[PDB]
């Protein structure tokens, strides 16, 4: 299936509190009213491109995404992110897998790392070898799909793994629905309220009055 | 030699065929084996966590000083204040790129920076 995105993907692009201001930033963003792609948690775990990167989000009622896997060529002749939440915990991985013909999980490993009702909301990139993550999570009063109206997203981790990836695809738990949209290099005017927060944005390129 | 020893973005990694090795015997300048060790330092404005040997002082308010937090020099009025920095950061900073706020690395309490006192005479 397909829907828009709307006002959504944007991320504080940097570690810094501003306030009261018109902020402007360029990096790999969601661009607003954008197509995204969306698969079905019932009765759905392809492969995907990766591209310059992702916005990933899925809205939810019993955690059926748990997981994700990236790379280049997914087979075993190559190094292969693989992240995982199994309940309370993170875990995070980077080995030779050869993975499961469909993957889900069951209800040289260079690097290690650990740790509708709702949305909940993430964004993932590549940058000189490091893999960086942003994200939120909200309850949601739209019953069917991704909200209209604007909010943004927080880095959680960000990880030295010095991996390629052009591949991703996401993992199930098995015996809700999910979003995929692609990033772009855009300039983005950021509106940070008097409470340090970033509360509307302009996507520069969406049309002549944004420019 | 010692032909254990082999060669071939920022940070790329990579694992006729592409590998060559070294010929390493202690009779090779320029042919001999060199260690090599690469320092990156991540400035970015999270809390500092690999900082250097210098001892830190208690702190000071409502006073005049030449501050240094996690390598951030500067000088001004040190005062507590009502920013609320979201946990991922560490610094806030005005127009002009200069910091207007700091929160200490001991104590997790945000500091407006004021500069002194000043003046045409
Ligand atoms: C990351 O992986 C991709 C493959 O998924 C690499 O892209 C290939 O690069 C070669 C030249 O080196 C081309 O001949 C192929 O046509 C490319 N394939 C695709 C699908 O584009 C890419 O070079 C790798 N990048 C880095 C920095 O390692
Ligand atoms: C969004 O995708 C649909 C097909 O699913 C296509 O018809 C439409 O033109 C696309 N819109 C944009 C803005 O790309
Ligand atoms: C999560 O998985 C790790 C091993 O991958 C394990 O040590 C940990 O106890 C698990 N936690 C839960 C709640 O399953
Ligand atoms: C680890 O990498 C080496 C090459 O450096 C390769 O020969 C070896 O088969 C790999 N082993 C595993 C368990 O992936
Ligand atoms: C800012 O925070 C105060 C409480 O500290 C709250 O009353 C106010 O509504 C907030 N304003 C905005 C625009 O978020
Ligand atoms: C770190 O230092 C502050 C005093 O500057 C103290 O309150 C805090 O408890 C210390 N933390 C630890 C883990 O010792």
């Amino acid at each position: 299936a397909y829907t828009n995105s709307f006002t959504r993907g944007v991320y504080y692009p940097d570690k810094v509190f501003r306030s009261s201001v018109l902020h402007s930033t360029q990096d790999l963003f969601l661009p607003f009213f954008s197509n995204v792609t969306w698969f079905h948690a019932i009765h759905d775990n392809p492969v995907l491109p990766f591209n310059d990167g992702v916005y990933f989000a899925s809205t939810e009622k019993s955690n059926i995404i748990r997981g994700w896997i990236f790379g280049t060529t997914l087979d075993s002749k190559t190094q292969s992110l693989l992240i995982v939440n199994n309940a309370t915990n993170v875990v995070i991985k980077v080995c030779e897998f050869q993975f499961c013909n469909d993957p889900f999980l069951g209800v040289n490993c260079t690097f290690e790392y650990v740790s509708f009702k709702n949305l909940r909301e993430f964004v993932f990139k590549n940058i000189d070898g490091y893999f960086k993550i942003y994200s939120k999570h909200t309850p949601i009063n739209l019953v069917r799909d991704l909200p209209q109206g604007f909010s943004a997203l927080e880095p959680l981790v960000d990880l030295p793994i010095g991996i390629n990836i052009t591949r991703f695809q996401t993992l199930l738990a098995l015996h809700a629905a999910y979003y995929v949209g692609y990033l772009q290099p855009r300039t983005f005017l950021l509106k940070y309220n008097e409470n340090g927060t970033i509360t509307d944005a302009v996507d520069c390129a969406l049309d002549p009055l944004s420019e | 030699g010692n032909y254990n020893y082999l060669y071939r973005k920022p940070f790329e990694r990579d694992i006729y065929f592409p590998l060559q090795s070294y010929g390493f015997q202690p009779t090779n300048v320029g042919y001999q084996p060199y260690r090599v060790v690469v320092l990156s330092f991540e400035l970015l404005h999270a809390p500092a966590t690999v900082c250097g040997p210098k001892k830190s002082t208690n702190l000071v308010k409502n006073k005049c000083v030449n501050f240094n937090f996690n390598g951030l020099t500067g000088t001004g009025v040190l005062t507590e204040s009502n920013k609320k920095f979201l946990p991922f950061q560490q610094f806030g900073r005005d127009i002009a790129d200069t910091t207007d706020a700091v929160r200490d690395p001991q104590t997790l309490e945000i500091l407006d920076i004021t500069p002194c006192s000043f003046g045409g005479v």
